[PDB]
């Protein structure tokens, strides 16, 4: 395959790094709860648990519960992973 | 020996500390019973019984892995003269080469133990510590894991300002006089920088050749040979082969170190 | 990186400053070094034999030396595009070393794949130490594989009991064969006994993978429902 | 490469053998060559493993657990077993049994005496094994002591590796019972190899293979040998293989 | 019940590993992923669209060599094979 | 005589607190086999007697972990060597009136 | 409590680099070969720098170059310079 | 020389290939050489390799393909799971015979192709086990389901009598959490190296 050898740069880092965190159980409750009611008219007893549980999530706070560490590595082994030849 | 162990009860059992000495002292009389071992590679070995430089052979440094030379795509074509032929992807180093060079640094590192002099043994990778200070204590000499803070030669009285220097006899008593603050302040230079990783710590070479001062190296595939005083060619990566460099240099030392003291003693 | 003049010349600038009196006193090096003195010849040295193979590096075959006709029928009568060209850098760049036990090696693995999986110490004892008769593949400090099997090829090439490398090779795989035989007999039969004798072993080696096994799916049950759970929502 | 160790006064041993209980040939059938045909086939075994640096004792505790692997198990076992045997064998390197040994032998086996304690090793040795073995007076983690039968490379030290009794033949329900206790025992261990914890100790090894006795003794009167031995040990090595 | 994507089909004659049946071995699988690469000049194909619309965008548009996957060469020998094609009726 | 750096451990960077840490360290390596079964100096206090200005939080928590861990070695087995190099580093009530009510 | 210039130069060249004050104050005799005044464009304004160049030799084949800069007043700089040169010695043929 | 000391030594017998530590395709056999150290020898990183090994790795087995790179890396995996597949087979001890009918091979110008087995089963198919409670007829091994059944390392064809409801449809794709007991009938080996076995559930 195409190899791509990048030329010497000032310092290997990525300009922002993502967690990818897994998304809120509050909110996730939320969704279900509007694609219910969708369904089955405006407030029917089939999501009875399902607002009790939104409830439950969102009593102390709006959202319930409230970094990667690649660029600290890529500075770390940028002059390493080189192929940068001798001095 | 063990002041405060409280023995258990005659018609009671072994207490803990009672049944761990029993399986000492059956460790130290009768496990190692059946057969000996002959012909086998103890790491620690190499630190605590090193070979004299007379005795160590190419076959030797071949097992120790100091042929095993950087990669044929990290060559600096400098070292040429130094490696043998390429092999698995990888320059190895002429072995025999290896050896003569080691046997004159070997020689250089006795005569300066012999004349009294400050050995300093530098070597910032990781595992190499505790074989480093053995050394440093074989020899009465020195040594640097952590890092080496650039210009502790250079600039000395900045860095080296504060510890405290010591007197010696001829032999190696503290004598412990006070000394003098005017006595204390000078800058007290090795006679022998040896470092393990030139290529990693390049600073303190040129301070070593700033501050005039001869210096012994295990110089790679990949190192400049001429930043130094005595290049001993060899494989600086893997830790045994290192140590056995190294081990061999602290034992020349040591000798040269003996000898002093004999004729002091004389 | 240029040659540094200042890392080998350390005595000379000394021996300069002692001249003058910048220096009252003598290094304890100084005698030392001017005893043993550095290289400071820092050259580019050729090589004129492989060491590994023993070819010649250095020679050209002439047209006098090909008398007879080549592939394709054609008498040899000029220098070729490539015998005029300076070979230089052949002298120079270091010999890519070549052993025939390599190929041996390749092809007992290709025939042999779970001869890999069997355990490999590289870490040597001391190589001058041994001593193997190859005239058979059970020597004492090494212990049974595909190398014990080259090791005995190359002996019998050697001493030409066999002429052929192939035949060598084969006579070397069978000797092993036999070996590995004896080798598993030797366990299961010793498994046996200690059955037999009550014995008593508290995890097997299946027992043990199944264990294994089950911590990982036990870690991927958890996140696989969460994950059904997120694609539910 | 294991080899073997040389034992003291060697050429006297050579020599004689040993004065009462095995001659020139027998001991040299038990020791200076079968003893070396065992180091042989456990560096054959264990040339490139990682075994290969350990001691025999060292090699057999780490082997133990392993139910694959146990001819190394067994010849590690042998190769310290005879050695420990060949120590209590030796004249020098006249000594008694200790005092202490005498009173702990007395706690164990309800105030009898050092006689009758070696007429009943005898009687088990007799009676348990058949074809080969070993018969140990051990020490456990309680102070006192018991006898110990192997059926051929047993080991004193671990439990589960006593190999103490033959399912070959037919077994008592007490014996089977205890066999249970033990897989039990085994099995609440919970470790990944799956090892107990074992503090046993041996006090007298004997040989009860046919390499020591056969030559001298033929095939029957291995019960004679065993008492040859026993009257006739180096009293000094055990003495110092008793204290904590 | 659980859906395709998160659960690794081990083959018949494969062997495994306790790894293997996890997660990340499934996101590794994931994550690691003809007759004009066998060696022959694809400007014998100007007549077959077919095969050459095997190299081409559900459009129309002719893949990069960076998609396709060739020896520079032979994509620029395939590439002009597809603008002949298009010349002619067929393709 | 000559005049000479007390510390093997002299050219690096905090010579006093590498020097420190190897004499627990090596009786670490002497007591490595006996078995295992809380007041130590604090940072500033250990800054003192060890590299001062140069003492960094991962060298203390190094050194604390040292002594710790030979603080750890079973009371029983442990030595006088072991106590010595350790011992550097260690280092009104409310009641009811004459008429039983509490004031506050 | 408290040529003084070149002794005090030579007796710190004596604790940095262990060289014999006494030659330093005697043998070797300097002479400034070039005096600039030099600046710098800061945020705060131009900023003003004294830069010497001095060279230094003991009359026996041994010399040395040295330069030194200072914000402070000239003589400062020179003496900078001066110890520069000291520290730089060197053995022409 | 030298060169002959190399040729015979430790690295020079690690036969070299290029061939991926991570390949997610179909695995039939070993790819690459297991490399163990001792416990002393992973103490102070030495693996007997042109450099040390991180500190990160703890496994005392590992397996590579550049003893040093451009990136300044060996090329390496810390893993050695194909031993363990193999003693798995050993204990098993179903022993593998070619169902065609062909003299066995290890009996009697290269062929790069597999000589009967790959090595993972010297053993000979003539033989029983004994035990306290008798003679073996039955190997008896646990595996998991998956849907095919994971038998101690390799994967293998099952049959049964009837097909039980109650544990499988109760946990249609959980079926990998319950460990089934397993009867291995027979091991045969294929041209491209895979061992085909064959078990049966037991209930
Ligand atoms: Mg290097
Ligand atoms: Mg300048």
């Amino acid at each position: 395959p195409p190899v791509y050898r990048l030329p010497p740069l000032p310092r290997l880092k990525v300009k922002k790094p993502i967690i990818r965190q897994e998304a809120n159980k509050c909110l996730v409750l939320m969704s279900n709860l509007l694609q219910c009611w969708s369904s089955y008219g405006h407030m029917s007893p089939k999501c009875a648990g399902l607002v009790t549980e939104l409830k439950s999530c969102t009593s102390e706070s709006a959202l319930g519960k409230r970094k990667s560490n690649i660029n600290y590595h890529a500075a770390r082994l940028y002059d390493r992973i080189n192929g940068k030849p001798h001095d | 020996p063990y002041p405060n162990l409280i023995p258990s009860a005659n018609d009671k059992p072994y207490s803990s500390q009672e049944l761990f000495l029993r399986q000492l002292n059956h460790s130290m009389r009768t496990a190692k019973l059946g057969a000996t071992i002959s012909k086998v590679y103890y790491p620690h070995k190499d630190i605590f019984y090193p070979p004299l430089p007379e005795n160590i052979t190419v076959e030797s440094l071949m097992s120790a892995g100091v042929h095993l030379g950087q990669s044929t795509s990290l060559w600096r074509s400098s070292t040429q003269s130094y490696i043998y032929g390429e092999y698995k992807g990888i320059h190895i180093i002429d072995l025999n080469q290896t050896l003569s060079y080691l046997k004159r640094a070997a020689k250089v590192v006795e005569g300066v133990s012999e004349s009294g002099g400050i050995i300093l043994f530098l070597g910032t990778r990781q595992g190499q510590k505790r074989g480093l200070e053995e050394a440093a204590k074989k020899t009465h000499g020195y040594y640097v894991s952590t890092r080496w803070i650039p210009g502790t030669l250079t600039n000395s009285t900045e860095i080296s300002g504060i510890w405290e220097k010591q007197e010696i006899d001829s032999n190696d008593n503290p004598t412990e006089r006070a000394l003098s603050p005017n006595e204390t302040s000078k800058q007290v230079k090795p006679d022998l920088l040896v470092v393990l990783n030139p290529t990693e710590n390049r600073n303190a070479l040129l301070e070593a050749i700033k501050s005039r001062v001869p210096t012994i190296a295990i110089i790679d595939t990949d190192s400049e040979p001429s930043l130094v005083t005595y290049p001993i060619p060899g494989n600086d990566d893997s830790l045994r082969s290192v140590n056995f460099l190294l081990g061999v240099l602290a034992r020349a030392g040591q000798r040269g170190l003996q000898n002093r003291l004999a004729r002091n003693n004389e | 990186m240029k040659i540094q003049t200042n890392a080998v010349n350390v005595l000379q600038r000394t021996s300069a400053y002692l001249k003058s009196g910048l220096l009252k006193e003598t290094p304890a090096w100084y005698n030392v070094v001017a005893s043993i003195p550095p290289s400071t010849k820092f050259t580019r040295e050729p090589r004129f034999k492989n060491p590994s193979n023993g070819h010649i590096i250095g020679k050209l075959v002439d047209v006098t030396e090909q008398p007879h006709a080549n592939n394709k029928g054609l008498y040899k009568t000029r220098p070729n595009s490539s015998d005029k060209r300076v070979g230089v850098k052949r002298l120079y760049r270091p010999p890519k070393l070549t052993y025939v036990e390599d190929r041996l090696r390749s092809l007992f693995y290709k025939q042999h794949p779970w001869e890999l999986s069997r355990p490999k110490i590289l870490v040597e004892n001391e190589i001058g130490d041994e001593n193997y008769d190859w005239s058979h593949m059970l020597q004492i400090g090494r212990p049974l594989d595909g190398e014990s099997v080259i090791q005995r090829t190359m002996y019998l090439i050697k001493t030409k009991q066999y002429g052929d490398m192939v035949e060598a090779y084969d006579h070397a795989r069978y000797e092993f064969y036999a070996l590995r035989m004896q080798e598993e007999t030797e366990q299961q039969v010793a498994l046996e006994e200690a059955e037999m004798f009550g014995s008593l072993f508290g995890v097997s080696a299946i027992e043990h993978g199944i264990q294994k096994e089950q911590e990982v799916l036990d870690v991927w049950e958890k996140k696989v429902v969460e994950e059904t759970e997120l694609m539910a929502a | 490469i294991h080899v073997v160790p040389k034992l003291p006064n060697s050429k006297a041993l050579l020599q004689n053998g040993v004065p009462n209980i095995l001659s020139s040939s027998g001991f040299k059938t038990v020791w200076f060559d079968y003893q070396r045909y065992l180091c042989d086939k456990l560096t054959l075994a264990t040339a490139g493993q990682s075994l290969e640096s350990y001691y025999p004792f060292h090699i057999l505790l780490k082997t133990a657990g392993n139910p694959l692997q146990s001819n190394i198990f067994n010849l590690a076992s042998s190769i310290h077993n005879n050695h420990l045997f060949v120590e209590n064998i030796l004249p020098s390197a006249k000594t008694e049994p200790s005092r202490l040994f005498l009173s702990k032998i007395k706690d164990s086996f309800n105030g009898s005496d050092w006689e009758v304690v070696k007429e009943e090793m005898i009687y088990r040795a007799e009676n348990e094994v058949l074809g080969q073995g070993w018969l140990f007076l051990v020490e456990n983690n309680e102070k006192k002591l018991f006898i110990l039968t192997s059926n051929n490379n047993g080991t004193p030290y671990y439990f589960p590796r006593n190999q103490s009794f033959d399912l070959n033949s037919a077994i008592s329900i007490d014996e089977f019972a205890t066999l249970k206790q033990m897989k039990e025992l085994i099995g609440k261990s919970t470790k990944l190899n799956g090892k107990v914890q074992d503090w046993t100790m041996p006090i007298i090894c004997v040989n009860l293979w046919d390499h020591a006795y056969l030559h001298d003794y033929g095939v029957g009167n291995r019960s004679k040998y065993v008492k040859n031995v026993l009257d006739n040990l180096n009293w000094s090595v055990v003495n110092n293989r008793i204290f904590s | 019940k659980i859906d395709q994507s998160l659960s690794k089909k081990l083959p018949k004659g494969t062997i495994y590993d306790p790894f293997d049946f996890s997660m990340g071995r499934i996101h590794l699988d994931r994550k690691y992923q003809d007759i004009m690469k066998s060696g022959a000049n694809p400007l014998e194909f100007y007549a077959r669209p077919r095969i050459l619309s095997r190299y081409v965008t559900s459009t129309g548009r002719i893949q990069h060599r960076d998609i396709t996957g060739l020896s520079a060469k032979n994509q620029r020998r395939l590439s002009k094979a597809i603008r002949r094609c298009q010349a002619i009726g067929l393709m | 005589r000559r005049i000479v750096p007390k510390l093997a451990t002299f050219y690096s960077a905090n010579p006093n607190h590498e020097d420190r840490i190897n004499r627990l360290e090596r009786l670490l390596r002497k007591y490595i086999k006996l078995p295992s079964q809380a007041p130590w100096i604090s940072f500033d206090e250990y800054a003192l007697i060890g590299g001062g200005t140069k003492l960094k939080p991962t060298q203390y928590t190094q050194l604390l972990y040292m002594l710790n861990k030979l603080h750890n070695i079973d009371p029983q087995l442990t030595n006088d060597e072991i106590t010595s190099e350790l011992s550097q580093y260690y280092k009104k009530i409310k009641t009811l009136d004459e008429f039983g009510r509490s004031i506050a | 409590l408290p040529k003084s210039k070149s002794a005090d130069v030579a007796a710190g060249l004596h604790k940095q680099t262990g060289v014999d004050p006494d030659y330093i104050t005697r043998k070797l005799t300097m002479k400034p070969l070039v005096m600039k005044r030099v600046s710098n464009q800061t945020g705060k304004g131009k900023i003003a720098s004294f830069y010497a160049l001095v060279v230094v030799g003991d009359k026996n084949g041994m010399v040395g170059l040295g330069e030194g800069k200072s914000r402070e007043e000239m003589s400062k700089a020179i003496f900078k310079a001066h110890w520069d040169a000291v520290r730089n010695l060197k053995e022409i043929p | 020389t030298l060169a002959e000391l190399l040729g015979r030594s430790r690295i020079a017998q690690v036969a070299n290939n290029h061939k991926p530590l991570t390949y997610t395709g179909k695995k039939f056999h070993p790819t690459h050489q297991i490399i163990e150290t001792k416990p002393s020898t992973l103490y102070r990183q030495e693996w007997g390799l042109k450099s040390a090994i991180p500190s990160k790795i703890k496994s005392r087995y590992l397996v590579y393909n550049d003893l040093d790179t451009l990136e300044r890396i060996t090329t390496f995996e810390p893993r050695g799971g194909t031993q363990w597949n193999r003693l798995r087979f050993q204990e098993m001890g179903v022993p593998i015979v070619s169902n065609i009918g062909r003299q066995n091979p290890f009996f009697k110008k290269f062929n790069t192709e597999i000589i009967g087995t790959g090595g993972l089963s010297y053993s000979l198919p003539g033989k029983l086990k004994n035990s306290p409670n008798g003679v073996i007829q039955r190997t008896v091994v646990p595996g998991r389901i998956l849907n095919l059944a994971a038998i101690g390392g390799f994967v293998a064809d099952v049959v049964f009598f009837q097909s039980p409801p109650s544990s499988f449809n109760s946990m249609g794709d959980f079926i990998r959490m319950k460990t089934f007991l397993f009867e291995i009938l027979e091991a045969s080996m294929e041209k491209n190296g895979s061992v085909s076995m064959h078990a049966r559930l037991l209930e």
